[PDB]
RNA sequence: GGGAGACUGGAAUUCCUGGUGUAGCGGUGGAAUGCGCAGAUAUCAGGAGGAACACCGGUGGCGAAGGCGGGUCUCUGGGCAGUAACUGACGCUGAGGAGCGAAAGCGUGGGGAGCGAACAGGAUUAGAUACCCUGGUAGUCCACGCCGUAAACGGUGGGUACUAGGUGUGGGUUUCCUUCCUUGGGAUCCGUGCCGUAGCUAACGCAUUAAGUACCCCGCCUGGGGAGUACGGCCGCAAGG
């Protein structure tokens, strides 16, 4: 759950963490690890592509079976629900009957011992990936794909995931966490159940070291920025810039969504906030 | 106040299945009357209430049509 | 091991003959688990009080069940998942 | 246009009453209100205003050519019987009368009491 | 709530004889089985205050019965507490 | 309708989408701020979401008290009648202590249809920082914690024994006119309304569910303000208790 840390030092007074009692193994599988490195917020070209992030704690990579489609009709027990920091959620390894173990996203309330099926015959216990032909309308879903068989991309937020609304014709309607409705094929791949670590939103950061570890760099406010560096720069004292806030990269607040996407016709309306 | 029929041991048992006993106690609008009108009994009309409202939920009698 | 009453309403798009095989296949799970006793009677094609699931009519089937709460809950979970069924419930035949 | 059978919709509030003539499919033909008749304020809430609105709706429907109508009534009583009598006397024949008043099942919460 | 099968099993199996039922031994046995079973239930169901009232009432009742057993005979009290494995 | 979790139903409001359909719709003691001519109101079809369960529903049931009611399942407490098998002084109340607790308020994270403090306008008045109208931010909903106060009233602590009745309701055992249908008649215990003796009370009034006549223990009061306030102590992150 959530465990709050006692104030031993003035720095870690407010630090509270979601204790990971949901851990079973501590040393990740060495076979599936691929060579990875912190890119430092920089491309191969050497320029800093995005500031406020980079540096920190070098970490490893592991392949997740996001698009599980190659093998079907075989069951798998939950091997060990381990901790992968490269995601907000957790990964629970599976012993499939063919002996080919792949990592998958651990759904909410998953504990070691449940049997998971991936295919048409799969039931409604969480972790079962199956096309929309075999799912009731109205069930909460996660790790949702966009086409019948091109790899799953969406619905992997910890705690709130996409909810299926209804099927009409050959197009299916999906409700977004933002409260929006997206039209998607009735043959895409989607799983059942919410994603775990819902209590992760109750994490309290704590200090700056954790944050350089996590990746982000300290944020430099524009009002003290130099005027050449930023439109908010300059001033003798504290000033807001004398104009509406603007990213120093030229454009102010506003529309950024370029229309006319191939899935733009597959969207009914855009998000509305604070209702 | 007239007689309460179901306090008879010769009277039929009360349940959600018998639509005749269900709709003999419901108004044409679709409503259940009062003890003062019907003359019937209290735990008795509690049994009718549960039976008929159960039937209404299973869509055997209208919802105030 | 308590007497239960269940009623199932099916979509009218299915013919009357298929109901019996469908219901017996549905309740085979209880038949094979607890060694239970059942009774089945059928009557359908009644005019519904209102539109339900944009439908105007249906078929009624009532089964008396002497089984386990786990078994009846399993039947409920397996059956309400079906799309051809509309509305179902389970009650207690005894005092409670 | 033309239509053999129509439907009459009447609603009456404590301070207003409006009438509309529609097809059984829901396609309206004409509507009439005491405000369009020319009453201001609570003068619009009077049953005679309902009479005038009913006769205006009936006339504007008879140029459209409707013979048989059924009346649906809703809302608190201000002029139900008076309005239906005016509609019947205007030259139209009523088949059935139905009171479909919106009644909540303790849905939402009614406004605060009047003091 | 316990039912006939296990309840008669308990009353006989902790009974002094095959007929006595209201003996303090059987009474404490029924109270203990009830409290462990329904405490297991309340480990899942948290905010059932009306049932925690039953917990407290049955526990105070139990405490009175155990006090009576200790008063009437130390040996039987010790045997009972040792056979059920509790603290007091 | 005792409590908790889950599943599920219909009506209604609002909003969105698409027809039809025209200049008004909403409002009060009267009118104007409000929305319309960019197509309102009305009305039909569909969908979305949130709250609460009209009739049954009552001076009726349960809970120790706050309180509790759409159905269904799951688990569970309390109470009542008969047989009376068994335990054989285990009963009662309970200072300090500990647990529960209306609404509002606070933190975190979600939800948010309707309603609605605060705040804007419109209206009345010599004057309105109110009563009235149009809007609507907390809150009202959910989960985890908190504060622990109400005219928290039956303004009456609990338990036991005794003391005339009449009239209703609920639950269960029996017996007899006996159809053996019948609030038929009778006996019994529990709960809950009304009126009434003797009695008590300053009076209103209570009257077997006592304020009657007593027993056991516990809290509270000693003229009105000051004042349920200052200081001190305890709890609460704070409001505060
Ligand atoms: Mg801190
Ligand atoms: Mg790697
Ligand atoms: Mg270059
Ligand atoms: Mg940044
Ligand atoms: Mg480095
Ligand atoms: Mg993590
Ligand atoms: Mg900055
Ligand atoms: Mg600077
Ligand atoms: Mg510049
Ligand atoms: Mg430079
Ligand atoms: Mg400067
Ligand atoms: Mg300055
Ligand atoms: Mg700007
Ligand atoms: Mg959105
Ligand atoms: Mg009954
Ligand atoms: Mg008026
Ligand atoms: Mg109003
Ligand atoms: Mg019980
Ligand atoms: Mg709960
Ligand atoms: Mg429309
Ligand atoms: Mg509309
Ligand atoms: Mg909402
Ligand atoms: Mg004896
Ligand atoms: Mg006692
Ligand atoms: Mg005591
Ligand atoms: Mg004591
Ligand atoms: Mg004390
Ligand atoms: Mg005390
Ligand atoms: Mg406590
Ligand atoms: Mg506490
Ligand atoms: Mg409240
Ligand atoms: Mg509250
Ligand atoms: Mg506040
Ligand atoms: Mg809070
Ligand atoms: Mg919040
Ligand atoms: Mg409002
Ligand atoms: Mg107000
Ligand atoms: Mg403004
Ligand atoms: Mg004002
Ligand atoms: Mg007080
Ligand atoms: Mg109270
Ligand atoms: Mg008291
Ligand atoms: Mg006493
Ligand atoms: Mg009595
Ligand atoms: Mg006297
Ligand atoms: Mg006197
Ligand atoms: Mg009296
Ligand atoms: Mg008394
Ligand atoms: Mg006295
Ligand atoms: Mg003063
Ligand atoms: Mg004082
Ligand atoms: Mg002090
Ligand atoms: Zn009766």
């Amino acid at each position: 759950g959530i465990r709050k840390y006692k104030p031993t030092t003035p720095g870690r007074r407010g630090a509270s963490v979601s204790d990971f009692a949901e851990i079973t193994r501590s040393t990740p599988e060495k076979s599936l690890v691929r060579p990875l490195h912190g890119k430092g917020g920089r491309n191969a070209h050497g320029r800093i592509t995005t500031r406020h992030k980079g540096g920190g704690h070098k970490r490893a990579y592991r392949v997740i079976d996001f698009r599980r489609h190659d093998k079907d009709g075989v069951n798998a027990k939950v091997a060990h629900i381990e901790y992968d920091p490269n995601r907000t959620a957790n990964i629970a390894l599976l012993h499939y009957l063919d002996g080919e173990k792949r990592y998958i996203i651990a759904p909410q309330g998953l504990k070691q011992g449940d049997v998971i099926e991936s295919g048409a015959n799969a039931d409604i216990k969480p972790g079962n990936n199956l096309p929309l032909r075999n799912i009731p309308a109205g069930t909460v879903i996660h790790a949702v794909e966009l086409r019948p068989g091109g790899g799953a991309k969406l619905a992997r937020s910890a705690g709130v995931s996409i909810q299926l609304l209804g099927k009409e014709g050959t197009y299916a309607a999906l409700r977004m966490p933002s409260g929006e409705i997206r039209r998607v094929d009735v043959r895409c791949r989607a799983t059942v159940g919410e994603v775990g670590n819902a209590e992760q939103s109750n994490i309290n950061w704590g200090k700056a070291g954790r944050m350089r570890w996590k990746g982000k760099r300290p944020t430099v406010r524009g009002v003290v920025m130099n005027p050449v560096d930023h439109p908010h720069g300059g001033g003798e004292g504290k000033t807001s810039g004398g104009r509406h806030p603007v990213s120093p990269w030229g454009k102010p607040e506003g529309r950024t969504r370029k229309p006319n996407k191939p899935s733009d016709k597959l969207i009914v309306r855009r998000r509305r906030t604070g209702k | 106040t007239r007689k309460c029929v179901f306090c008879s041991k010769k009277g039929q048992t009360i349940d959600y299945k018998d639509t005749a006993l269900l709709r003999t106690y419901i108004s044409e609008r679709g409503k259940i009357r009062a003890r003062r009108v019907t003359g019937n009994c209290v735990q008795h009309q509690r049994d009718i209430a549960v039976a008929v409202k159960n039937a209404r939920e299973v869509a055997l009698l209208p919802f105030g049509s | 091991m308590r007497p239960y009453e269940i009623m199932v309403i099916l979509d009218p798009t299915l013919d009357e003959r298929t109901v019996a095989p469908s219901l017996e296949t549905f309740l085979n799970v209880i038949r094979k688990d607890g060694g239970t006793v059942d009774k089945v009677d059928i009557w359908g094609r009644r005019r519904l009080a209102y539109e339900i699931a944009k439908h105007a009519e249906g078929i009624y089937a009532v089964i008396d069940v002497k089984a386990e709460p786990a078994t009846v809950s399993e039947l409920d979970r397996q059956l309400n998942l079906n799309e051809s069924v509309l509305r179902t419930k389970v009650l207690r035949t005894d005092k409670h | 246009k033309n239509v053999p059978h129509g439907a009459a919709h009447i609603k009456s509030t404590f301070n207003n009453t409006i009438v509309s003539i529609t097809d059984p499919q829901g396609n309206v033909i004409a509507w009439a209100s005491s405000g369009h008749v020319g009453f201001k304020g609570s003068r619009k809430s009077t049953p005679f205003a309902a009479q005038l609105a009913a006769e205006n709706a009936a006339r504007k429907a008879q140029e459209h050519g409707v013979k048989k109508v059924d009346v649906f009534v809703k809302g608190p009583g201000s002029g139900r019987e008076t309005a239906i009598r005016s509609l019947q006397a205007a030259g139209l024949e009523v088949g059935t009368i139905s009171d479909v008043t919106p009644q909540p099942h303790n849905g939402c919460r009614p406004p605060k009491r009047r003091r | 709530a316990l039912t006939a099968e296990q309840k008669k099993e308990i009353l006989g199996q902790y009974g002094l004889h095959d007929t006595d039922t209201g003996s303090p031994e059987a009474q404490v046995a029924l109270l203990t089985k009830r409290i462990q079973d329904l405490t297991e239930h309340l480990k899942v169901h948290k905010h059932d205050h009306h049932s925690r009232r039953g917990l407290l009432l049955l526990v105070g009742r139990r405490r009175r019965l155990l006090k009576y057993v200790a008063q009437v005979d130390v040996a039987r009290y010790r045997s009972l507490i040792e056979r059920l494995g509790l603290r007091r």
